[PDB]
């Protein structure tokens, strides 16, 4: 869910051939084919509502529901360190929401704000600082940085051209296909 | 790794022919006392390396230096006592022990041209057994070293004796800071570290630091000499498992030869398996400076980088070894912090720049411009202002896969035309 | 032996056929009747006229290379040879158009080329593909020595891409294709450094492969490293004045060096002038009208030390390429920045892919039809 639904949600706009086949899958295609849910009961479900609102990002809707109903059935007692595994989690759900929107939700996001998103989601301005630079380096993600001013203007523009580009996912995957086809011809 | 089975039963029990200590507590740049006191462990009987760790703080230790090595160097020892007025008149053994010596290697000094001129093979297996006695008893005489491991060097115990006395030669030359003669002898070790021996974990950390050593107190080209200490024994950052690695100012002649000598595209090889894991972490654990040079650079981060890379620069200038491997390694981690930057980054107002890296806007206006000359920095220059923006993002990618339809298959089934 | 005897045969061959071609193509209409007619093979005889001529233009000058003062062979071929083909009746087929480019081919061993108007005048013949390809060749180099790379530079990637569209399938060339390839590839990375960063012309001719490679050479000789500029004149000094080949390597005969030295000391000071102005102009317009202070900021990558700093940049900017001036009173030097666009490299492309649509059912439906 860490290494999946955050690692793997930045190539799924058209552009698969990164897809790691073994993951959440093994259950997420389980969990989603009903025609009914609510408020989970399972573990699986509950290690999920909450998933899919990390997709809607909400710190608040996502940090809620890893604490609901599980320190009776086995989250917080059990793993043999009462409180602390949460603070490692919170942190980890904290910080790991912060770096969704910057995935995400940017399309006409051109100037935006790093000191009011330090304010929404409560986490430290350099543990902040360190990922929302992260974000351009590690991620090679369009978007431009001066950050004496703390700042990092976008000009994006790749939403109608990521398009011709998802032509290029098999225009590619026709000229791709060329490459192989005198490999076996001799 | 492979031989960390074998490490799993000896785990850091070396035996080479220095013992014990290194002149104890100092004041301050506290990570330098251990990681030169630990190369001296298996370097060998360092000799003013001493002097550079007394110039260092003031307190008095410099005692037990070299007064417990005697047999080489007998009035320098029985000097240092009395430089600072300490009666341990029990020093009275060499001027019996080398006296004695006299008449034996007066005769093998007169084998020694009944061997050379004349070219016999036998008579100089003779006067080779009396010498290589005295090399290994005292060979420094490094001079006499250097008649004997120039013409043939083989030694009659053809292992042990062409191991120590080489080994010591090596460091005899750099004791009176010789370097030729201390340079042929290095491919003498580059020989005996490959050949190699028993070649257990004892002999392999060993020979990992040994050819590391002369690395440390840089005199020739180690710019060039790099690529030679990195190169060797599965070429690890370290060398050694033995995760109490102890060379390990590696990393700042690795970063001095590839950013500093040559250019880093071409940094895949110098951080990403050499730095980040392991060996490099236990050491990144260790030292406090060079911690920084790789924990904030990592994190890729862009004006608190340069702050404590700055505050790093300022005591990398304190390798106060045999240097020689120092501005270079400084002007270059400002160099690559900022090709780093000039790599992606959108604009910069170089007067906040200039502040930032402790310049002047006039020095950021060249600066830039040296760099779009050197054609590493892709933009144009603002002229005044000082907004020499950066702004490059790729725009219809195509034209690769549109020729390439037709680069291979439009002249590919030209092929079939012919018949 | 086994060399100058065999050379003998063929140039008395060459001349046997030029004196053949050279009777009955100005007047006789009955013999080239006979010869469209009889022989339903149009090839051989259109083969000839090449096959005889590159082999004749080898044996003239591995001759001359002996006799190199008093030259006999030169003199054979250009005068008597091809001139006899050249000033004649035009053969209403590929012959016409071939003995032209057999004179032409000689016209341009001697660096005596400026009748390129009257060649390309008098070629008032339908420009075939097979010849237009030996057209742009040949008539590329006049503008390559005419000093106007800019021109220069659009003649050989027609040539190095081959888009021509020539299907000969008799040996036409003939043995020697990947020469003239290698050829076109070295004139084309001669013209490529000239001018840089104005093309933004060697991306059709020759591929991202050989394109970064010579880009890499390009932008070192720019920066001023003359390896590449030695490279660049080594691999084509003999590409200017070689017939095919020299005869033999000796070391007793002093008569071989004389012309190779003759090839070295004439393409080497043309281009040496043209690698000095790659370096003058190298440096990027990076700002257009600038003041006093980076004027002599830029004065010193120009030229500084001290004397002749001003004088030096007047030279420098006086090349044809820098178009820029010094407005006294204001103290403001206002400059160009000549810059061009890409995207238009897929506009001639849109039209061979639709021939290249033609073209995958060219041979596959000769099949088909050849199949049933």
């Amino acid at each position: 869910y860490l290494v999946s639904a955050m690692l793997l949600e930045i190539p799924y706009m058209a552009a698969h051939e990164s897809d790691a086949r073994r993951r959440m899958i093994s259950k997420q295609f389980h969990h989603q084919l009903r025609v009914g849910e609510r408020q989970p009961l399972l573990g699986p479900p509950e290690s999920m509502r909450e998933h899919v609102v990390a997709a809607s990002k909400a710190m608040k809707m996502g940090d809620w529901k890893t604490c609901h109903s599980f320190i009776i059935n086995e989250k917080m007692n059990g793993k043999v360190w009462d409180l602390f595994p949460e603070a490692d989690k919170v942190r980890t759900m904290l910080v790991r929401k912060i770096q969704e929107e910057s995935l995400r939700t940017y399309l006409f996001t051109y100037s935006s704000v790093y000191d009011s998103i330090s304010m929404e989601t409560l986490s430290d301005m350099f543990e902040l600082d360190l990922p929302t630079v992260h974000s351009i380096i590690s991620k090679m993600i369009i978007n431009e940085e001066l950050m004496a001013s703390l700042d990092q203007p976008t000009q994006t523009v790749v939403m109608h051209r990521t398009e011709p580009t998802a032509q290029q996912n098999l225009a590619l995957q026709l000229a791709e296909k060329l490459g192989s086809l005198v490999e076996n011809n001799e | 790794y492979d031989l960390t089975t074998r490490i799993a039963h000896f785990l850091d029990r070396h035996l080479v022919f220095p013992l014990l200590e290194f002149l104890s507590v100092k004041e301050i740049y506290n990570e330098k006392e251990l990681l030169q006191g630990k190369l001296d462990l298996l370097s060998d009987t360092n000799m003013v390396d001493f002097a550079m760790d007394v110039y260092k703080n003031l307190y008095s230790d410099d005692i037990p230096h070299a007064l417990r090595e005697k047999r080489t160097t007998v009035v320098a020892q029985l000097k240092q006592l009395q430089a600072e007025t300490e009666p341990i008149v029990k020093m009275f053994e060499d001027p019996e022990t080398t006296r004695q010596m006299q008449s034996t290697r007066d005769g093998r000094m007169l084998f020694d041209y009944l061997a050379d001129k004349h070219g016999f093979r036998q008579e100089y297996l003779d006067t080779l057994y009396r010498y290589a006695k005295f090399q290994y008893e005292c060979g420094n005489y490094s001079g006499a070293a250097e008649y004997l491991y120039f013409f043939r060097v083989l030694v009659p115990a053809t292992d042990r004796n062409a191991l120590s006395s080489l080994w010591g030669k090596l460091a005899s030359e750099i004791l009176m800071q010789n370097w030729d003669a201390a340079m042929e002898d290095l491919t003498r070790l580059k020989e005996t570290i490959d050949n190699n021996s028993v070649s257990s974990p004892l002999q392999s950390l060993q020979q990992r630091t040994w050819l590391i050593h002369w690395s440390l107190f840089v005199f020739f080209n180690h710019p060039k000499g790099r690529d030679n200490i990195i190169d060797l024994f599965l070429y690890q950052p370290q060398y050694l498992n033995a995760i109490q690695t102890m060379c390990p100012h590696i990393l700042r002649y690795l970063t001095t030869a590839v950013i500093t000598n040559k250019d880093v595209r071409k940094r895949r090889q110098v951080l990403k398996d050499l730095v980040k894991v392991i060996q490099q972490e236990s050491y990144t654990y260790k030292d406090p400076i060079t911690e920084f040079v790789e924990c904030l650079y990592v994190n890729f981060d862009f004006d608190g980088a340069q702050k404590k890379l700055r505050e790093c620069e300022s005591v990398l200038v304190n390798d106060f070894f045999l240097v020689a491997c120092l501005e270079d390694f400084i002007e270059n981690a400002r160099l690559f912090i900022f090709e780093t930057f000039c790599r992606i980054h959108q604009c910069i107002s170089i007067n906040m720049l200039a502040d930032k890296l402790n310049m002047t806007p006039e020095e950021a206006e060249r600066w830039i411009v040296n760099l779009i000359r050197n054609a590493r920095l892709d933009a144009k220059i603002d002229s005044k202002l000082g907004h020499v923006v950066m702004g490059n993002n790729a725009v219809s990618p195509y034209q690769q896969v549109i020729e390439k339809t037709k680069s291979l298959s439009f002249r590919s089934q030209m092929l079939a035309m012919n018949i | 032996q086994w060399l100058w005897d065999i050379i003998d045969e063929f140039i008395y061959q060459f001349q046997s056929f030029s004196q053949y071609r050279c009777k009955t193509a100005k007047k006789s209409e009955e013999e080239i009747d006979f010869l469209r007619s009889n022989p339903k093979i149009w090839n051989v005889h259109s083969v000839l006229n090449v096959l005889h001529s590159l082999v004749d233009k080898s044996n003239i000058n591995r001759q001359l290379e002996v006799y190199t003062s008093g030259g006999d062979p030169e003199s054979v071929a250009g005068e008597y040879g091809r001139h006899s083909l050249y000033k004649m009746l035009g053969y209403f087929s590929l012959v016409g158009l071939l003995r032209l480019h057999s004179l032409l081919g000689d016209y341009y061993q001697a660096i005596k080329v400026l009748e390129n108007i009257e060649l390309n005048k008098k070629s008032m013949y339908s420009r075939v593909p097979e010849c237009q390809v030996t057209t742009y060749y040949y008539v590329g180099f006049a503008y390559l020595m005419m000093r106007r790379y800019q021109d220069a530079i659009r003649v050989f990637a027609n040539i190095l891409l081959y888009i021509q569209r020539t299907k000969s399938m008799f040996q036409r060339t003939t043995y020697k294709y990947e020469m003239i390839n290698k050829q076109n590839e070295q004139m084309h990375a001669l013209l490529a450094i000239a001018l840089t960063m104005y093309p933004m012309r060697i991306d059709e001719s020759i591929h991202l492969q050989l394109r970064e490679k010579y880009g890499d050479k390009m932008l070192r000789m720019q920066k001023g490293d003359p390896q590449v500029y030695e490279e660049l004149f080594s691999y084509s000094c003999p590409k200017f004045l070689s017939p095919v080949v020299p005869n033999y390597d000796s070391v007793h005969p002093n008569y071989h060096k004389e012309p190779f030295l003759q090839q070295l000391k004439v393409f080497s000071d043309e281009v040496q002038q043209q690698a000095q102005l790659s370096t003058i102009r190298s440096f990027l317009k990076l700002y257009t009208t600038m003041p006093v202070a980076k004027l002599a900021g830029f004065l010193d990558l120009t030229e500084q030390e001290f004397r002749i700093q001003l004088l030096v940049f007047k030279h420098k900017m006086k090349n044809l390429v820098w178009t820029s001036g010094i407005s006294a009173l204001d103290g403001e030097f206002q400059s160009a920045s000549e810059v061009d666009f890409y995207i238009d490299k897929d506009m001639i492309h849109i039209a061979d892919t639709k021939v290249a649509r033609r073209y995958g059912d060219f041979f596959i439906r000769q099949i088909h039809k050849f199949e049933e």
